[PDB]
């Protein structure tokens, strides 16, 4: 699932990208850790869930 | 124009053909739907 992307999209529209969103405090354009974050996050789907 | 494309999602091919005038169109992309008008 898209980790985070700005605000509400319009109905029936997708979100595929590798844009490293700087949702955190600084406008970092790195990879992860703080600020600069990957736009997508994966679910922890296990049979134990 | 035909260039290095990528993971293509939609693809429709019309029937092949071989080819003073007006040709007026309309493009409408509303709620994810692309609408085309025409007149000759």
């Amino acid at each position: 699932y898209r980790l985070f992307r700005k605000s509400n999209l319009k109905p029936f529209e997708r979100d595929i990208s590798t844009e490293i969103y700087q949702a955190g405090s600084t406008p970092c354009n790195g990879v992860e850790g703080f600020n600069c974050y990957f736009p997508l996050q994966s679910y922890g789907f296990q049979p134990t869930n | 124009v035909y260039s290095s494309a990528n993971n293509c999602t939609f693809e429709y091919v019309s029937q092949p053909f071989l080819m003073k005038n007006l040709r007026e169109f309309v493009f409408k992309n509303i709620d994810g739907y692309f609408k085309i008008y025409s007149k000759h």
